[PDB]
């Protein structure tokens, strides 16, 4: 499952989830 | 207008973060560039600029007007 | 907002280059 | 095959490094960075392997960066 709205779904959130982190250490 | 567990269902209209931030509106670009669009996911009730859970997440959450603050989570009334 | 590939490609480079601002601005 | 013609829009290339020597995460891997630039998405792209492609319009080719503080990085490809 690569190509799936519930697929992206789960990207699009991992990445926001992964920015903030990120954002966090600085 | 309060929810469940997660949120995956609220369709209430609060629409400011945790921290008073004013929710971006879904179908705009800016001040964040996503790719959280509504024609995408049709399904989810990314509308106006609402706090949504469109995505299985913690809470609903939003994309900031504020430049600096991407996304926060929401602070929706458990019921 | 449209849907095409090329849409697609021009919010993703929109999107690497905010983060990458907010980084180098920190 | 191997040089940069304009802004590296049409180059399919090898390079896997950025300008500063990282090595480019895979187009097919979620990891260690998470991102929508699927192959499948976008098959026409040669969003190959972990090579530094240009598939969006960017002023050189770039990739997504294998060190966790670094999300991506323009590449250094020889103008030809």
């Amino acid at each position: 499952e690569k190509l799936t709205a519930d697929a992206e779904l789960q990207r699009l959130k991992n990445e926001r989830h992964e920015e903030a982190e990120l954002e966090r250490l600085k | 207008e309060c929810m469940h567990g997660s949120g995956e269902n609220y369709d209430g209209k609060i629409s400011k973060t945790m921290s008073g931030l004013e929710c971006q509106a879904w179908d705009s670009q800016s001040p964040h560039a996503h790719g959280y669009i509504p024609s995408k996911f049709p399904n989810k009730n990314l509308k106006k600029n609402y706090c949504r859970n469109p995505d299985r997440d913690l809470r609903p959450w939003c994309f900031t007007t504020d430049p600096n603050k991407r996304w926060e989570y929401c602070d929706i009334p458990r019921c």
